[PDB]
């Protein structure tokens, strides 16, 4: 099987920059002249693949001018001439000189911008919640850059550890932003014990806390 | 416009067995290879089978090879993949995709142009459980939003407002609980002055479960 790899698979790039994104391929890909099987194709989160380049540079219906392939052989590069925010996503090569057809591992396309504090929003467990044994108390982080932030959960003045579980969006296609929702997992009893919950999302040396109280 | 609408996915037990479709629309659908791609959790694309046009010749992965079978009805404008045997591995989001005109003596590639919007198969041992949705309740913004708690397999969809509520947004991915079934929050920024006058919706769907629900948040 032919073996593809890429070059870088993180891609931090400034929007305006160019960005390049390198294929290799273990064998050559040149059917014939003018004819080598090599595809770009872009998936961004939470939708299907699209094709961006076919045949090494042919560009597919509706792909704007910026992007471009070239490379022969067993050398590819995808150029975008100029990033926008909304191309983030993962690009992926593939060849179609064989079965099995086979893909690169994925580039990561990362937007970078400047440092952005996220609005802080807090949520107690609804009543309809409540009436079945289980407690969630959520919080949100909504549109902050960069990605690395903690978040503490405190439950009294307690510290919490191994009871939170988080996750994360990818980059909004307008803003560049990330947004995290915590989600802490208390049993309803636990939950009717104490009274101030806190989620504390530190950047840096700076904390933000959001509070409520049960009672 | 061309489209590819897939159907087929949900749980079935390790050595169990399911069948893909996707119907075509907008081409000449007799005339081109037709082909699946996977995706694993978190994980990469790969090619899992082909077929062309005619259904003359066929093309499998190696790890598939005799477990799997694809085929197609042109007649119904459909293929299909007969998933047997199944594994851990099989686990993943599959796509079809439209792949080269077979018809013409020289095949014509244009690469794999229209993508289907997937399907998830799980391989698990466990049972389908349907989601709780839960509200998440109430600056110049307020923020609410939906809780799907205790859902499998994957995956749940949300929108708001049956589609109209599209931009502030935010759908974060699932969340595989200790109990081995998954969470996900899904919120959104809107205007405090509308909180009055506007309705907020969010609109669950667990397809593997039959669960449908659409619950507004006070």
């Amino acid at each position: 099987d032919i073996v593809m790899t890429q070059s870088p698979l993180s891609l931090p790039v400034t929007p305006g920059e160019p960005a390049s994104i390198s294929c290799r391929s273990s064998q050559s890909l040149l059917y014939s002249i003018g004819y080598n099987y090599l595809d770009w194709y872009l998936q961004k989160s939470g939708q299907s693949p699209q094709l961006l380049i076919y045949l090494g540079s042919n560009r597919a219906s509706g792909v704007p001018d910026r992007f471009s392939g070239s490379g022969s052989g067993t050398d590819f590069t995808l150029k975008i001439s100029r990033v926008e925010a909304e191309d983030v996503g993962f690009y992926y090569c593939m060849q179609a000189l064989q079965t099995p057809y086979t893909f690169g591992q994925g580039t990561k396309l990362e937007i970078k911008r400047t440092v952005a504090a996220p609005s802080v929003f807090i949520f107690p467990p609804s009543d309809e919640q409540l009436k079945s044994g289980t407690a969630s108390v959520v919080c949100l982080l909504n549109n902050f850059y960069p990605r690395e932030a903690k978040v503490q959960w405190k439950v009294d003045n307690a510290l919490q550890s191994g009871n939170s579980q988080e996750s994360v969006t990818e980059q909004d296609s307008k803003d560049s932003t990330y947004s995290l929702s915590s989600t802490l997992t208390l049993s309803k009893a636990d939950y009717e014990k104490h009274k101030v919950y806190a989620c504390e999302v530190t950047q840096g040396t700076t904390s933000v806390t959001k509070s409520f109280n049960r009672g | 416009e061309v489209q590819l609408v897939e159907s087929g996915g949900g749980l079935e037990q390790p050595g169990g067995s399911l069948r893909l479709s996707c119907a075509g629309s907008g081409f000449t659908f007799r005339d081109y290879a037709m082909t699946w791609v996977r995706q694993a959790p978190g994980k990469g694309l790969e090619w899992v089978s082909s077929i062309s046009g005619s259904g003359g010749n066929t093309y499998y992965a190696d790890s598939v090879k005799g477990r799997f079978t694809i085929s197609r009805d042109n007649s119904k404008n459909t293929l299909y993949l007969q998933m047997n045997s199944l594994r851990a591995e099989d686990t993943a989001v599959y796509y079809c995709a439209k792949d080269r005109l077979s018809i013409t003596i020289r095949p014509r590639y244009y690469g794999l142009d229209v993508w289907g919007q997937g399907t998830t198969v799980t391989v698990s041992s466990a049972s389908t459980k349907g989601p709780s949705v839960f509200p998440l309740a109430p600056e110049s913004t307020a923020a609410l939003g939906c809780l799907v708690k205790d859902y499998f397999p994957e995956p749940v969809t949300v929108s708001w407002n049956s589609g109209a509520l599209t931009s502030g947004v935010h759908t974060f991915p699932a969340v595989l609980q200790s109990s081995g079934l998954y969470s996900l929050s899904s919120v959104v920024t809107v205007p405090s002055s509308s909180l009055g006058t506007k309705t907020y919706t969010c609109n669950v769907d667990h397809k593997p479960s039959n669960t449908k629900v659409d619950k507004r948040v006070e």
